[PDB]
């Protein structure tokens, strides 16, 4: 049926890819999910703020 | 209703009046070890508010010349009360943290400190200043404990690597004509559920005066720096004797 | 067996092929993935973050290193002083090589989207002004003066509580994409100038520091995105890894 | 019953915080139009640095602008995208005459860090899980195709390392081995994420011993065993003198990518795996350098 | 014919590849299969019987190799005295070597799950004693006495009609998986120490042996398992199969 | 349709493979289904006991 | 209710006062075999009471330094009883065992053996001391029948295997402070319904003192060793006239 060993596994994304062997490992890098989230980088804030306010109130 | 806070853990409270809001690292709250995450088979010790509090470990003075300091983390806390007995009776740890570094100034006086959660902060040798020589730095240097270290090539943070770009980590600045504190709440991060906290260090405070100290003479030329951290969630498991290194 | 006919490309090694290969491990099951802190999924991600532009590129004595990071702004005597320049370019050398910005795209051969950066005065507390940051679009050579650059897109910064403000440099662009603009014909890709005047002048009482910095930080905006990546050119080493 | 600060307690909670969440992002963002706005109170401009967040301000509220339809792709910037590109990793001489590898065999530790760009992208970030596909192109030092048997074999750290190209554990009865003339093109195998940590670790600031750590043993400062796969072994298949000197150039293609702890990039020369060092009278700047913050 | 094209791996012979191949004997028919005694399905139903653990692994004079299956025990002349000492490492070099666990072990890079090892009293039914066995996880030096070596994981074992005790080793790790523990560096995945002390003393009647051994066995608990198989060091010959 | 012909034919194991040949040997060695039997080997026990319990009534 | 037990088969009864539990050799009591198993046509004999039954076949001495003895099997029943016989007229033979081996001291005394059922048990020589040499385990040493043969070097089995993993077989332990006697029951076990009863031994019997016996000088030091088995589901096929071997 094919092992479910590859190092994206249970991952959130979802990839559609190729393979000939038992292994999923040896399946292409494949086309995926576009998903982001810059704020986990850019806005890390505890107490988010908006651009429309003065930072700091 | 943003630039006052008050932190309070175990038995200690902060106050500030000029902080410039909280961040937290990559946006996640410290936790503590999933049933599906961890390995280690006995059951932890979470001492709780024991080891869970603000220990206010160094102060390092500001002068219009400092280069900047560091200090690599799971270890600045040992030694020091009962998280670091804990931390020395246990193989296994985890904790995620609240760093609070301050330092203020007078309305007159002006600068402006890089504070930095860099996470596998691995140090460099200068390889014998040619390059030949593949030196490596010593205990004392990559594992200071308290009183931390001071960076000798700071554009490369001892390490190679761009000060410039230090920014993608979770940081914070303390210009002193805006506020006098950073405060940053980094999760525990590693590629396991728990590591020793002897010889493992999940990550270093960086603490750098990008732009220079400076004030007119006459003004208080004393102006420290304190680092006050409190651990997270913190978790011991793989219980021995006690050990030092 | 069955009749087939190979192709021009056979037994060819082609890097970016992405197709299957024999697994070594039959049955090999990876160490379970534990859930870690920040993880990152696209680049873009990290583009949007602000990293210091090293504007004062000057410096090089290695004990004045870290002095690039910072440029000066103080008490001038005058009107409209000039203060800073520099290329508006992010794949190009300059001050934006010292961002992470900079050096992701020396990573893909195009990009578009508006960029922007983020002034912080570090200044006294006491210290007053009033900045002019002007980006100037593409044709538009290194204005002369204030009264010039302000004819382009620009921003009065105010010194006070909020440090910092920041400056959009949209993507005012005649290409759907920019390839990394490089002196010679590719200049085609130049993104404009950015200039700072003084609006007004620094101020300051009797007590406070008669000169201060401004660090300037730089990212990409919501739109940004980049397209055909190949490797940098910025550095590349020199002696072999021992 | 119950003690209240014991049913409270929320110690014990598995789940993180989080804060954020994740949204689609398959196109650039589009630009909404924009008008004039002249009111006291909205400032999204003004910003503070010290916070630590990356400027919120919008392009519509810095000038008046037109609607744009942004239909250009985010795809090429993904990890897969970015990481999944065969790339030098390994080297290994085979020659006739000489000092570094006769005999007809050799052993070379699974280190990428021995190739300068392909290093450089991957301590983008300091933890790192994948698969990956390695290739071996092998050939003569001028690049000439010769008849000639070679083995590859995987040792696993552990496995016993051959000590000759004649060795018993050339017998490979457990360790995967691949058996290629080099007339036939390179030789490719699939390998997954084969590692006792959930990803391989770029840089480990610490130790592993556990010990005294002296001066002499500073060599193993930022030595993470969870990295260390092993060796790879090649040897011209035979019991006489190879009659032709090789090389093999290994590259490796990273697939089913996980990244995480985005971190500087490498801002001066290397010097050596598996080692941060750098020249200390020769730190150049980041970039280039002008005559004055004044001209270009 | 049908359009191909080979990729790179054409023509390799990958040992653990595993593929098919033509079939020497058409329409052959194998010999019936009997039902036979004690099959096996996975070798991990074996590294849950215990074997001797060679913990007195001194001896070499060939004449007295069968005495490192068992370590003695007599009666001490004080308090808290040190009986024997061992890694608890099943993949490196000792004791855990004379085990069908430790052999299976070298076949298996990584393993993870608790252990046991299970202590046989042999001497005269009239001999009593408490003895107690230690485990000290990682980091934790080889205990320099009993009061230290308790600070671990123990069990006090005491001398009864059931000979033997059991002590587990509880699987504890920062690590999901072990490789092999081996000196340099990688004792960085070193299981721990395992001591023994009296825990009182050994007591014997008049008529009685002032001395008799106890014999280790050791296997896995139920959670071990192990992945990426190589072959083992252990051992390899020397002259070529006549 | 394909010769039953296999080593591992009758087993009380399921096994999944590939093949392109008449006859079943020649089959990949393929996923197969993961059972176990411990006491087997470890308590072949006539009268079995528990742990709680002391091993000799 | 499990130190005591008794053993009847046949017209014989084992008693047993310290006895520990029974072991059933690969979890499987012997069975006939089954009608599609077989492919010898002929009606088989099943003498059951005549042959199914508790033979005492030998006693071996324990000596503060005796090394070890085996036993092979199918074999060390042939000539003795009217087992030996069907196993004489009959080329095919096929039965499973009840092994009781029984060895009893007082509790002054001290020791204990490792009483195991190693299958095909092939014997191996020394090679002429040197390994040069491709000698060949005698008749009289691979096939000895009752009175069995001592061990000249237990450490390796005289097979090059370690004794320390001889456990992975059904055994059983005669730890003197515990038990006075083993009872392994082991099926029938060959990759063949039946074979030749005189030539093919399916399994050995090991006997091997793992810790020493011992004594305080002054208690009986004759302490002695005794082997009763019995076969089990007993079947023999293709009669012939008598033979020897
Ligand atoms: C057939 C066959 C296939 C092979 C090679 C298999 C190689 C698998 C390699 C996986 C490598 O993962 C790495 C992770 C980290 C590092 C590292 N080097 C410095 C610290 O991190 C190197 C490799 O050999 N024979």
């Amino acid at each position: 049926h094919e092992n479910s060993n590859s190092a994206t596994e249970g991952s959130t994304i979802n990839y559609t890819t190729i393979n000939y062997y038992k292994d999923s490992y040896a399946a292409t890098a494949g086309k995926q999910s576009l998903k982001q989230d810059p704020d986990k980088f850019a806005n890390p804030v505890k107490d988010i703020f908006t651009e429309m306010a003065a930072p700091l109130k | 209703s943003d630039r006052v806070a008050q932190l309070t853990i175990g038995n200690s409270t902060i106050t500030t009046q000029e902080a410039a809001n909280i961040i937290v690292g990559y946006g996640e709250w410290p936790s503590y070890c999933s049933d599906d995450d961890a390995t280690a088979v006995d059951k932890p010790t979470r001492p709780d508010v024991s080891v869970n509090r603000f220990y206010t470990l160094d102060t390092k003075l500001w002068e219009k010349s400092s280069k900047g300091w560091y200090w690599k983390f799971p270890d600045v806390l040992t030694e020091t009360g009962v998280f670091g007995q804990n931390a020395q009776f246990h193989y296994l740890y985890r904790s995620g943290f609240c760093i609070h570094v301050q330092c203020n100034a007078s309305k007159f006086h002006q600068g402006a400190l890089l504070v930095a959660i860099l996470p596998e902060y691995v140090i460099g040798t200068v390889a014998g200043g040619t390059g030949t020589e593949d030196s490596h730095p010593p205990y004392k240097q990559t594992q200071p404990g308290a009183d931390g270290f001071e960076l000798q090539h700071p554009y490369v943070l001892d390490a190679g690597i761009p000060i410039s770009q230090l920014t993608v980590c979770p940081h914070q600045w303390i210009n002193l004509r805006t506020n006098n504190c950073a405060t940053i709440i980094v999760p525990y991060m590693n590629t396991l559920p728990f590591d020793s906290a002897l010889n493992h260090c999940n990550f270093g405070l960086l603490v750098v005066p990008i732009s220079p100290l400076d004030f007119d003479q006459g003004a208080t030329p004393v102006i420290p720096i304190t680092i006050t951290l409190a651990p997270m969630c913190s978790e011991f498991a793989g219980l021995r004797q006690a050990v030092t290194q | 067996g069955f009749p087939t006919e190979p192709k021009p490309g056979t037994n060819q090694f082609l890097t970016t092929d992405d197709g299957v290969s024999a697994p070594i491990l039959p049955n090999f099951h990876p160490t379970p993935c534990i859930h870690i802190p920040g993880e990152v999924r696209n680049l873009l991600e990290l583009c949007q973050v602000e990293t210091i532009l090293e504007v004062n590129n000057v410096p090089t004595n290695a004990t004045s290193l870290m002095e690039r990071l910072r440029f000066p702004v103080s008490a001038q005597a005058g009107k409209g002083e000039l203060c800073a320049v520099f290329r508006a370019d992010p794949g190009r050398d300059g001050p934006w090589q010292s961002t992470m910005l900079g050096q992701l795209c020396g990573y893909y051969t195009q990009w578009s989207g508006s960029l922007e950066v983020t002034f912080m005065f570090t200044g006294s507390f006491m210290a007053t002004g009033k900045m002019l940051i002007a980006y100037t679009p593409p044709g538009g050579p290194l204005p002369k003066d204030r009264a010039t650059a302000m004819l382009g897109t620009h921003v009065i910064w105010d010194f006070g509580l909020q440090s910092s403000v920041t400056l959009v440099i949209p993507w005012i662009s005649n290409t759907h994409y920019r390839a990394h603009a490089r002196d010679g014909v590719f200049d085609y890709y130049t993104t404009g100038l950015v200039s700072i005047w003084y609006q007004t002048n620094y101020v300051v009482p009797i007590g406070a520091p008669n000169t201060a910095y401004i660090i300037a930080l730089a990212a990409a905006q919501k739109n940004f995105t980049m397209k055909l990546c190949k490797d940098t050119s910025h550095i590349l080493q020199t002696a072999s890894i021992q | 019953d119950r003690v209240a600060d014991v049913i409270e307690s929320s110690i014990g909670d598995s789940v993180s915080r989080a804060l954020t969440q994740a949204l689609p992002a398959p196109t650039g963002q589009n630009t909404q139009v924009s008008s004039h706005r002249l009111d006291t109170g909205e400032v999204p401009a003004l910003q503070a640095a010290e916070i630590g967040a990356s400027s919120n301000t919008s392009d519509e509220s810095m000038i008046e602008t037109r609607c744009v339809l942004n239909s250009h792709s985010t795809a090429e910037t993904t990890l897969d995208s970015f990481f999944s590109r065969a790339g030098l990793v390994g080297e290994i001489d085979l020659p006739l005459e000489g000092t570094t590898n006769p005999n007809g065999y050799a052993n070379w530790d699974i280190d990428i860090t021995g190739y300068a760009q392909m290093r450089r992208k991957v301590e983008l970030f300091t933890y790192m899980r994948f698969d990956a596909e390695f290739t071996f192109v092998a050939c003569t030092p001028t690049g000439q195709v010769v008849p000639q048997l070679l083995q590859y074999m995987f040792v696993p750290p552990g496995a016993p390392k051959p000590e000759s190209r004649e060795s018993l554990a050339w017998q490979t009865a457990t360790n995967p081995s691949v058996f290629v003339k080099l007339t036939d093109p390179p030789a490719q195998v699939s390998v997954p994420f084969m590692s006792p940590a959930s990803a391989y670790q770029w840089f480990y600031d610490g130790y592993p011993t556990f010990g005294e750590h002296k001066q002499e043993k500073d060599l193993e400062y930022g030595a993470c065993p969870n990295n260390m796969m092993g060796t790879f072994s090649v040897r011209n298949v035979g019991s006489s003198k190879s009659k032709y000197p090789l090389v093999v150039r290994i590259y490796m293609r990273m697939k089913h990518v996980r990244a995480w702890i985005p971190r500087p990039m490498r801002n001066q020369n290397y010097l050596f795996k598996a080692n941060p060092n750098y020249a200390g009278n020769s730190i150049k700047p980041t970039g280039t350098s002008r005559t004055a913050i004044t001209t270009l």
